[PDB]
């Protein structure tokens, strides 16, 4: 398909982020200025975020055999851009203490945001694969950005090796699917079959290997073991980005894949995803019980919350409000993880050398950082699914969707995992309120970001109608 | 046909005769006659730059054989590709990654 | 044409098996280059002329050069590699080989139950790849340039010396 | 003339061999080698599938796959050099400081 | 068989690459030999002739021995000048008295220094020695050649009058 | 006995004739550059000495790598020559990939330098080989990009299509910057002597040294013939038979390489890296862009 100028209007956030990459790289080539390059990165991300409105004026259509732009694409592009802006905002105070180069961080964050936007607009196996790699490789750089630190180098090596293996699995599965189907478009995966011949073995095996790669990327059991190690070893703004934007973009493109594919409603694939979601919920809640480190605890939290999202995804073919539920849960989980990892990033900034620790020490935080402690306890209550928080609205959506489609094992899994989550999140909150023995406007901007996230979580927990209205407004092409 | 299979036979004969020629050259050489610091990281950097720019060159190889069929649209797309490539090259030059002299 | 496919596939399988079991890294990389040439011959036997050309140009001519360069820079004169031979102990390799054989059996069982009309081997030239590359698939081209830039920046930041 | 299942079986064999090499080797270099074998086998599978259907998308997916292979090899070898610089060994069992 | 050995020795004699490892004044004469006014027309591993041209000191002798050992068969040695032949005028504590104390020598050149035409004459002598002996064709009996002294005796003793030193 | 079998045998004989001629011209022009700075009897004598020299593989070195580096340095550029058309009806392989096969052979040919460096087992030799390999990577990064203007004007990768597209005007006139960048790249990746040393030929003795010597001069023959067939019409000429034109142009470029060796000094290594990464690569990209613009502008 050719590209008309209206298709370029639908291409707007991708173009603006790519031009931002080029401009930031040319500015680094001119002179290494940390403030100017961070400003250019956030200006480009804000420009893409506000160009989403001009994309919305254009309408839902297809720009390529590869990209399809609609309200679904706009919603997940907005979520990715919000996570990227928050990552840059948290990264500046952390990078102020980094004695080596600092602007390659912003370059890689921009490229990873570009991959997230491509995954948001994806309609093709080529675009899915390219978006996953475009997310993964800047994350290879960012997870080990402080490679002189031992844990950061360890996490970089682990994430690079395991993500290359997952990409190989995904690529081989896509190759088997293309061997069976003959077209790489999402709508044509299983279209040639019919009348009960949907469970073709090569198509199912290709989707299984794709599921292996994607479930690595989504921290789903049994491809989950990297998550606490990589989350702990990575720098804290990198942990923020890797928890929010990567998971959101990959789950959005997985939702598109299972919505458009005629094989997405296969009984075997549904049962396999049910087993993966059940094990993900239970294991990610059980492994976070005895966690004394906040980063590993949030990693197992990510496993459990992606399991809840997967439960919402299983009922996509049966129900109709599954896309709305996934959007509401993804907004809630985005703001919760942004607040939690932002508190961790602010208390670990500036980077105090590669030879020193990077620990958070959450005990007795309220007696010297009361606002951050309030934000962190609101985030822990939100991740527990407790009412008056947006995480409860997401959990309610997931349970309503599961009850509607008679997924009773998943409903019981959500209940049990929610109780276990209540235990460890409440332990973290009371540890914040127990007893224990900055000075620049970018740290203030990070604090403002986590505070606005906390206010959004509280307000949309006690009044979730605006979020539901703007999520139902984002309907994809049926 | 016969011309294409004749050229295939000629090319196969060329490859095997050249390889056998070098192999028997070494065989005759080995058979005849009597008998009685710290490696700098710049080499890895330039090799990796070669790998990356060779992949971009492969994309331009694909474009160059079908310039007329893609038209001015393909020219604009390839100009964007080449501009990103040149911006990366200017970046590598300016950060001293391609400067070998101190 | 099918003889070229079967011979090159056999050579690729044997060379890969020699790669994963060898102890000297240089000989392992040489066997890997041999396997890449065999896979390029497989590509040429299937009509994918551009794919085989890039298999020798890029995979066997750029990536393996980078691996060879790294092996040189490591100065491996028996630096805790050749002395161990730990992977040849059956308690180390028997389990993973069993697991990978089970995976191969499952994948082959999936493959054998597909409709097969055969590969005609009609040569798909690089002109068609360039037409479809800068036509329908051109956002893939631009974002693949961005992906290569990402790899460039990441590897430069990690692999400096200072 | 060449069955599609034969090319797919060849690609599956090479992918399985690459995965075995990735698992059984403690050396980081041979793990990167096994990763290259796996991604090249997946790219070969894409070429086989594209040549069966007569479409040009298989070689396009090959090109994207080898772009990923080149960039991942670059990043992995930079990480290997950093590990050899700051620990003077490439045994991956020693890189286990984060656990639990 | 007979013509084959002749062609092998012909190939060895018509292609000789010297490793001119000289140490003193004799080496500078051999540097002057390469110019276009004399028309005389590497590494020890591929060189087949070693031209030892200069004084073999007690400290330079291990270097000469190692550089000769690095060469490969067939190998030939030409000593140039009195120093390489016998130690020359330096019968002193710090000079090895002749390079043939530790490496075999195939052709000797008297002089101090020899002129480059003497080196070309020694190249001709070495070519004749190579062409007259024979080596095994595949995996050494050198020919006992007539000495140049007795061969040239008649035309040397037949000399009667020479130009006087007074004129030029 | 069939006419098809007669044609097959004639084509095989043509391929073997081309191979023997290119190898013999490599050896003969090796002696020619030796004498310019009878004689075939001297070349045969040198070949006999190389045959009967004691072939010695070092004790503390690998056997396979040390043996394989000269094999690469010979066969890579020989098979690179395997695509060059010398006359209508006189070609070894009329491949659809062509100049892609040349790029394949060059990318395999860097392994000769790398493997000689590994099998040298000397720190100075290994460092010099790392420098030489970095140089040939820096100058083969743009070899295909310099040829891409010619490929764009021809619209194909076939060499016969290229020399047929050079019918009205030789490609040296439009693709002049492509010509100079291909000349510099071919000079540097074949280790000609503005760029011969930044040595890795040490510890090679007898037949392996002869293989390196003959292989690099065969690479000079191959690059000269490719220069002719890519920028100077190939076989095309007004009056003379086509092979005579091809042979005289190829011999002119071999003598041009001799003059280049005898007429240029040695740039420093840093200058060589800076040139190959700052001037030639952007020049090749800009030349390809301008060539595409002119091609699309003229074909209204
Ligand atoms: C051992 C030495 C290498 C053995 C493998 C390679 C050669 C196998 C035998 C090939 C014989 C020629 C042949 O089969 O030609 C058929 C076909 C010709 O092309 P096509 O147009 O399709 O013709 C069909 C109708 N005209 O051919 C083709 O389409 C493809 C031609 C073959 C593929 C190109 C060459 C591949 C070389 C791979 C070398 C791998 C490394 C070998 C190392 C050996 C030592 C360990
Ligand atoms: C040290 C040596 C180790 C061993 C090396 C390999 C030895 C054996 C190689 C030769 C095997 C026998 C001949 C194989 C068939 C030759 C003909 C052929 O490939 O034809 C197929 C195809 C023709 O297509 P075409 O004419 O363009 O289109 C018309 C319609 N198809 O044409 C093509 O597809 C052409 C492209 C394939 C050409 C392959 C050439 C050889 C590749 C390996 C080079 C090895 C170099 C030395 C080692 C490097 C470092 C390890
Ligand atoms: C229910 C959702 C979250 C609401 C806000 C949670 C609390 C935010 C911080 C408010 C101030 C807390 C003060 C705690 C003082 C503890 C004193 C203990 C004395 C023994
Ligand atoms: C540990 C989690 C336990 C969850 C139990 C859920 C039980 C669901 C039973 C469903 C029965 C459906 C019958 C039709
Ligand atoms: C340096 C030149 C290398 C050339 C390699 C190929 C040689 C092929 C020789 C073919 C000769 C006959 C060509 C057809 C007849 C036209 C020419 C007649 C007068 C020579
Ligand atoms: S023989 Fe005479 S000229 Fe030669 S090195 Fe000895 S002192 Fe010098």
């Amino acid at each position: 398909m050719t590209i008309t100028p209206q298709n370029l209007i639908a291409l707007l956030p991708l173009l603006i982020v790519g031009l931002t990459v080029v401009v930031v790289m040319l500015s680094i080539a001119w002179r290494r200025n940390h403030f100017l390059n961070a400003t250019l990165s956030v200006i480009g991300l804000n420009a893409a975020l506000v160009s989403l409105w001009f994309v919305g004026q254009a309408g839902a259509m297809d720009v390529t055999p590869l990209m399809r732009v609609d309200g679904f694409a706009m919603l997940y592009t907005g979520l990715v851009l919000l996570a990227s802006l928050a990552t840059c905002t948290f990264a500046y105070p952390w990078l102020e203490g980094y004695n080596d180069n600092k602007d390659e961080f912003y370059l890689l964050v921009l490229i990873a945001a570009l991959g997230g936007i491509l995954l948001a607009n994806a309609n093709h196996l080529a675009s899915l694969f390219l978006g996953i790699e475009l997310i993964s490789l800047p994350l290879f750089g960012l997870v080990g950005y402080a490679f002189r630190q031992k844990r950061s180098l360890e996490a970089s090596i682990k994430y690079t090796i395991l993500s290359a293996a997952a990409s190989s699995f995904l690529l081989f599965g896509m190759a088997l699917v293309y061997a069976q189907s003959g077209d790489l478009s999402f709508v044509a995966l299983g279209k040639n079959l019919g009348d009960g011949m949907l469970n073709e073995p090569l198509l199912l095996a290709g989707f299984g290997l794709m599921i292996v790669g994607l479930g690595f990327k989504l921290s789903l059991v049994p491809f989950h073991l990297w998550t606490p190690d990589v989350y702990q070893g990575a720098p804290a703004p990198v942990s923020t980005f890797l928890a929010t934007a990567s998971k959101i973009a990959i789950f959005g493109v997985v939702m598109r894949l299972f919505l458009y594919a005629p094989v997405g409603d296969s009984e075997a694939i549904r049962v396999v995803l049910a087993i993966i979601a059940f094990a993900s919920i239970i294991f990610g809640n059980l492994m976070a019980l005895s966690q004394t480190n906040i980063k590993r605890l949030l990693g197992y939290s990510s496993i459990s919350h992606l399991g809840y999202l997967l439960v919402a995804l299983i009922a996509l073919q049966t129900g109709e409000m599954s896309m709305e539920a996934v959007g509401v849960y993804l907004a809630g989980y985005l703001f919760s993880s942004l607040g939690a990892f932002g508190v961790v990033s602010l208390m670990s900034s500036p980077y105090r050398g590669p030879d020193a620790d990077s620990l958070f020490s959450y005990r007795g935080l309220f007696w010297h950082r009361p606002i951050l402690a309030a934000v962190m306890t609101v985030m822990m209550l939100s991740l527990a699914g407790i009412p008056m928080t947006l995480g409860f609205i997401g959990k309610f959506y997931v349970l309503a969707v599961g009850v509607q489609a008679h997924l009773w094992w998943l409903v019981g899994a959500v209940v049990v995992g929610s109780a276990i989550g209540l235990y460890y999140y409440l332990r973290v909150a009371v540890s914040l309120y127990l007893h224990a023995p900055p000075s620049n406007w970018q740290y203030s901007a990070g604090g403002i970001v986590v505070l606005i996230s906390a206010l959004l979580v509280l307000v949309l927990g006690v009044w979730p109608q605006p979020l539901i209205s703007i999520v139902r407004l984002a309907m994809p092409l049926m | 046909s016969t011309e294409v299979i004749a050229h295939h036979w000629a090319f196969a004969i060329f490859l095997i005769v050249a390889i056998g020629l070098c192999c028997l050259m070494l065989v005759g050489g080995w058979f005849l006659g009597g008998r009685a610091l710290r490696l700098s990281a710049k080499f890895y950097l330039v090799a990796m730059f070669f790998v990356i720019f060779d992949v971009e060159a492969l994309y331009l190889f694909a474009w160059s054989t079908s310039i007329r069929e893609s038209g001015w649209v393909g020219f604009v797309e390839a100009a964007i590709f080449i501009f990103v490539l040149l911006a990366g090259l200017v970046y590598l030059v300016r950060i001293g990654a391609l400067d070998w002299t101190p | 044409m099918e003889f070229a496919f079967y011979i090159c596939g056999l050579i690729a399988i044997l060379a890969t098996l020699r790669v994963i079991t060898h102890t000297n890294p240089v000989h392992a990389l040489l066997y890997l280059i041999i396997s890449l040439l065999a896979i390029s011959g497989v590509f040429f036997s299937l009509g994918a002329y551009f794919a085989g050309a890039l298999e020798i140009i890029v995979y066997a001519g750029a990536i393996m050069v980078l691996f060879v360069f790294v092996v040189m820079m490591l100065n491996l004169g028996g630096s805790e590699i050749e002395q161990e031979r730990q992977w040849l102990k059956p308690q180390v390799w028997i389990g993973p080989a069993i697991l990978s054989a089970i995976m191969l059996v499952v994948i082959v069982y999936a493959i054998l139950g597909v409709n097969d009309q055969g590969i005609d081997g009609t040569p798909i030239s690089a002109k068609a790849v360039g037409i479809t590359l800068f036509g329908p698939y051109v956002l893939a081209v631009e974002l693949a340039s961005m992906l290569l830039l990402a790899g460039l920046v990441v590897a430069f930041h990690v692999g400096r010396e200072e | 003339m060449i069955p599609l299942q034969h090319g797919l079986i060849l690609a599956a064999i090479l992918f399985v061999l690459g995965l075995t090499g990735l698992v059984i080797r403690r050396n980081l270099l041979f793990m990167l080698i096994g990763l290259e074998i796996m991604i090249n086998a997946s790219a070969l599978a894409f070429v086989v599938a594209g040549s069966y259907w007569g479409q040009t998308d298989g070689q396009v997916m090959y090109i994207l796959a080898i772009s990923l292979a080149a960039a991942e090899a670059s990043i992995g070898l930079a990480l290997l050099l950093q590990l050899h610089r700051r620990r003077q060994n490439l045994n991956i069992d020693s890189v286990s400081e984060m656990r639990g | 068989m007979g013509k084959l050995n002749d062609m092998v020795n012909w190939g060895r004699k018509n292609s000789i690459w010297p490793y001119n490892f000289g140490l003193s004044c004799c080496y500078v004469e051999m540097v002057t030999s390469f110019t276009a006014v004399h028309d005389v027309a590497a590494s020890p591993r591929q060189a087949d002739l070693m031209v030892v041209a200069g004084t073999c000191f007690t400290k330079m002798a291990p270097v000469i021995q190692r550089l000769y050992d690095q060469m490969l068969e067939p190998k030939w040695v030409i000593s140039m000048g009195a120093c390489a032949n016998s130690g020359g005028m330096y019968d002193i504590y710090s000079v090895v008295q002749g390079v043939d104390k530790f490496i075999p020598v195939d052709v000797y050149i008297p002089g101090c220094p020899p002129r480059p035409e003497a080196y070309m004459q020694a190249l001709m002598l070495l070519q004749e020695s190579i062409g007259k002996e024979r080596r095994p064709l595949s995996w050494v009996y050198r020919a006992n050649m007539q000495s140049e002294r007795e061969r040239k005796r008649g035309e040397r003793i037949a000399v009667t009058n020479l130009r006087t030193p007074d004129e030029i | 006995i069939s006419p098809e079998l007669i044609e097959i045998l004639l084509t095989i004989l043509k391929a073997v004739v081309i191979l023997l001629v290119v190898v013999t011209c490599g050896a003969f022009m090796s002696f020619g550059e030796r004498r310019l700075l009878g004689g075939s009897l001297q070349l045969v004598a040198d070949m006999i000495k190389m045959f009967f020299k004691e072939d010695w593989i070092p004790k503390f070195s690998d056997r396979v790598i040390f043996t394989l580096a000269p094999m690469i340095a010979f066969t890579s550029l020989l098979l690179a020559f395997a695509i060059v058309p010398v006359s209508p009806g006189w070609v070894v392989a009329d491949l659809n990939i062509g100049i892609l096969f040349f790029l394949m052979m060059a990318g395999l040919a860097v392994y000769a330098v790398l493997f000689a460096g590994w099998s040298s087992n000397n720190k100075y030799s290994l460092l010099g080989a790392m420098r030489a390999s970095a140089q040939t990577l820096s100058y083969e990064v743009f070899l295909g990009l310099s040829l891409m203007g010619v490929v764009a004007q021809a619209g194909s990768f076939n060499m016969t299509d290229i020399v047929n597209s050079q019918a009205h005007v030789w490609n040296v006139i439009p693709q002049f910057f492509g010509f100079i960048t291909f000349a510099i790249a071919g000079v540097a990746v074949c280790h000609r002597h503005p760029f011969d040393q930044p040595g890795y030929h040490i510890e090679y003795s007898g037949m392996k040294f002869g293989l390196f010597f003959v292989g690099e001069y065969i690479g000079i023959v191959t690059i000269s013939a490719l220069m002719v067939t890519l920028f100077f019409g190939g076989w095309q000429g007004p009056l003379l038979p086509p092979f005579i034109w091809f042979a005289l142009k190829t011999a002119f470029f071999m003598m041009m390489f001799i003059l280049i060796r005898a007429s240029l000094p040695r740039p420093r290594y840093d200058q060589v890296m800076s040139f190959g990464w700052k001037i030639c690569l952007p020049l090749t990209l800009i030349n390809l862009l301008v060539t595409a613009a002119v091609i699309l502008w003229q074909a209204q």
